[PDB]
């Protein structure tokens, strides 16, 4: 549907006259609803499980992280997390990279503080590194199930008029995807920029706004972490410690 | 008299948050620590956590010796407590929490706190990265791989009625508290500088992502 | 003794008290976690 | 040697406006508070409820132990006293307000205070409607409902002469503190945050309503 | 307690009477509604003592009799 | 003894005291909890 406005000014029976089309306000309001966002990022995950579930990866994520005997299961789960993640961003390649390989860490002497899924190359092929203590201990620390975050009114009017998956289960899910989601996002500064590049994002994530914006931010969709604004309980007052009489030139980063 | 019910709650809460085996952000006193070590004093099989958290006092006097089967007992009865793996990092983390929350001055508004002062080797995060890493690469990989995206409706509204009564923000929140929990203890153990000004960074380049 | 009624117990608790728990369960367990229970009632 | 007919008058008064049975706006002093402890002290069959309302001075100091017969002995005497339905819930509204007076300092002015601290679920007013809301669907109807207003002259003037001497602001004043009373009351019981915001943007409503 | 229509009665006739006050031209109130007396303080609401809903059929009244005999 | 005394006295409890304060139906009380009711008054 369309609109008409038309403009008259008193010189004249002058009247100029513009055509507005309603789509781009309507899309603009479904874009602006609480419930369609809730939507996209519940069928987003309703997809991963799906995903998981024809690949026979039905039990529980902690339970399979906690199998230290099966590998292959992790394996398989991380490098089908992996391809979903690259499916959604660039939506014409089902599968991922066709060949690579997995290597599972169980030692906190060999483990990286912070990035559980690493990759490197061995002159030959890609390997991924899979820190399973670290996931396990994600995955099986106790969730707050019975807090709130912030209608009433709505609710109110209401009452004067089969897999069984928890919270828990889901929250487990979403963890996952969160972790491969950043991993994913090293691995492809690593393949289009290079393993300098890699390495140096490593220790300086900031780097990820000038290597995503110029390609991902106007081709792909939206990323799983943007969907809430993450802020670090009195952050100020921790990084007091490190406080610079700055001078800011090349802020390219708010 | 005490009540030794009340006092097990408050200390089964208190040292779920100081083990980091727990996202429940609630709100803590001077009364529920007064109520931990009163019900770590009290109950008989917690006389060695007790004794343990206790030395925590003085900063010059550290962890009394336990043999095995002593830690494996203190082990057995810090999972009891918390009903949940527990092993002997979170009992490193406990001590050095009640440590810090003990030498605190009583003060009005709660104080906030990284991890810090558990596990000689003061690194940063370059030199980890450098000498763990070949640790990775002397391992030989387990697996070798050389894909269905299933878009059943039905399928997919199932799962999403099954999802819908979830508060997704909780969720994200519990998810992104979690990671940030398992970092911060792993920075922490292998006596690495947690830089938060890199934590942050993260956040931000989410923001800045999405509004282009 | 075929049955190793230490094991065969903890099996039956996770599930009774999974189950008394939660009327219904997922992938969780498995048809030799129900068979291990079941024993163990037999043999108690 | 006191005089027994004034004392129990003063506590009559006061216990009056302090158990909420009454509109009666009268000044109350220091005076009255002596004179109706005193009294409930010397009478012998009040000695019940002046240990209750002693046991007030010290916060941590609760109810003392009443059986059966004793709760229904001191409802018979406030009954007594009143000579006035009574129940607990006015004699929890007489210690809640007898404590707050106590705990009062000295002060030259009168103290505007609200009804609080009476009768663990600490709500607010839309839980409350969803709530007590269904209890009430739950319940089936008693009557059902499937209009005269005679305007019969000399009736209406003989109304208004019965009605002529009555002085219509007391009667309006006495209306409109009942229902605040009620109200307050109902809020404190039902420990739900009486919203003073809302009960006196009733009356501008009304205002605002009169003027257009 | 016993005798619930004239309960039911006197507040049926009371809003029809303020019905006509505001509009002195319908003389009969809402032709069909029910009314339910409230004797609990567990199924009663703090400061509206006379409340109203659909039960999807019919108009529903709720009469909290205890704040009633309180207020009198 | 068909009669569970001590549930036929928990339900003629519940519904005696609903309508010791009421007098409606307040629909969580079933056919069955009269009769569970009228069944523990006769048997007291």
């Amino acid at each position: 549907n369309k609109v008409r406005t038309v403009t008259e000014i008193v010189n004249s029976d002058e009247k100029i006259q513009k055509t507005y089309e309603l789509a781009e306000f309507d899309l603009k309001n479904l874009s602006s609803l609480e419930s369609y966002e809730t939507l996209k990022i519940k069928l987003a995950l309703s997809k991963y499980m799906a995903m998981l579930s024809t690949l026979e990866m039905t039990q529980p994520l902690l339970e399979i992280f906690r199998n230290k005997a099966d590998t292959r299961q992790i394996a398989a789960v991380v490098f089908s997390t992996l391809a979903f993640i690259h499916n959604r961003f660039h939506p014409l390649v089902t599968n991922f990279t066709n060949k690579m390989e997995f290597v599972v860490t169980e030692t906190n002497d060999t483990s990286i503080p912070g990035e559980p899924i690493l990759f490197t190359e061995n002159e030959g092929v890609l390997l991924c590194s899979v820190d399973r203590p670290s996931i396990v201990k994600m995955l099986s620390r106790e969730f707050d199930t019975e807090a709130l975050v912030n209608n009433c009114n709505v609710r109110i009017a209401k009452t004067f008029g089969d897999f069984s998956i928890t919270e828990v289960e889901a929250t487990q899910y979403l963890t996952l995807l969160l972790t491969v989601e950043h991993a994913y996002l090293h691995y492809y500064i690593f393949k289009n920029y290079g393993v300098f590049e890699y390495c140096k994002s490593l220790t300086d994530h900031s780097l990820f706004t000038n290597k995503l914006r110029s390609t991902m931010s106007t081709k792909t969709s939206n990323l799983l972490l943007s969907k809430f604004k993450f802020t670090i309980e009195d952050f100020d007052k921790i990084n007091s410690n490190s406080v610079t009489s700055g001078f800011n030139i090349y802020n390219f980063n708010k | 008299l005490i009540n030794m019910r009340r006092y097990r709650n408050a200390a089964r809460k208190l040292i779920h948050h100081y083990s980091l085996n727990s996202t429940s952000s609630t709100e803590y006193k001077i009364s529920d620590v007064v109520m931990t070590m009163i019900f770590l004093l009290r109950s008989e099989k917690y006389h060695s956590l007790f004794k343990l958290l206790e030395t925590t006092f003085d900063d010059y006097t550290c962890r009394p010796q336990m043999t095995q089967v002593q830690t494996d007992t203190l082990l057995d009865a810090v999972r009891s407590l918390l009903e949940m793996t527990i092993d002997l990092t979170t009992v490193d983390i406990m001590r050095s929490s009640f440590a810090r929350c003990f030498n605190s001055p009583i003060m009005r508004y709660a104080k906030i706190v990284l991890l810090q002062n558990v596990a000689d080797k003061r690194t940063t995060l370059e030199e980890l990265l450098i000498e763990r890493g070949e640790k990775i690469q002397m391992l030989q990989p387990q697996q070798y791989i050389n894909i269905p995206f299933c878009d059943d409706a039905e399928f997919l509204n199932r799962l999403l009625k099954h999802i819908d009564p979830y508060p997704l923000s909780r969720m994200y929140y519990n998810a992104a508290n979690t990671m940030f929990y398992t970092t911060m203890e792993n920075y922490a153990v292998s006596n690495c500088k947690f830089n938060i000004e890199d934590y942050n960074n993260i956040f931000k380049v989410m923001e800045n992502i999405r509004k282009h | 003794e075929l049955i190793n009624m230490r094991r065969y117990r903890n099996a039956a608790r996770k599930l009774i008290h999974h189950y008394s728990l939660n009327s219904t369960s997922s992938t969780e367990y498995k048809i030799s976690d129900v068979v291990m229970t079941m024993i163990f009632l037999l043999r108690s």
